[PDB]
């Protein structure tokens, strides 16, 4: 009877890896987007639009 | 060639007056959003 009071308990661990799968896909962002980040260093193109 | 000196700044002076009436639209927003964002960094700094 312990483990389906603890399977509540394990509800929890299975879904922390959805938690994992729903999280770490951002840490991912800041290094693979870097090549489409080349807006507001195109806004240091607009101060030096003048001419 | 006195008038072929001002071709440079003749060609510039064509849009660059009209830039300005161009700012507002997307001619100059695609970079320029911060002048019609207000400082698009915050609005300066209040909170954040």
């Amino acid at each position: 009877k312990v483990i389906e009071s603890e399977l509540q308990g394990y509800l929890s661990a299975t879904r922390s890896r959805v938690g994992r799968c729903s999280a770490l896909i951002q840490a991912a962002s800041d290094v693979q987007e870097q090549g489409a980040v080349d807006d507001r260093d195109s806004f240091l193109h607009g101060v030096r639009d003048l001419l | 060639q006195g008038a072929a000196q001002n071709l440079p700044a003749d060609v510039n002076q064509l849009i660059d007056q009209l830039e300005r009436h161009c700012l507002a639209p997307d001619g100059s927003l695609v970079t320029k959003s911060v002048y019609s964002d207000l400082q698009l960094a915050r609005e300066e700094m209040s909170r954040e």
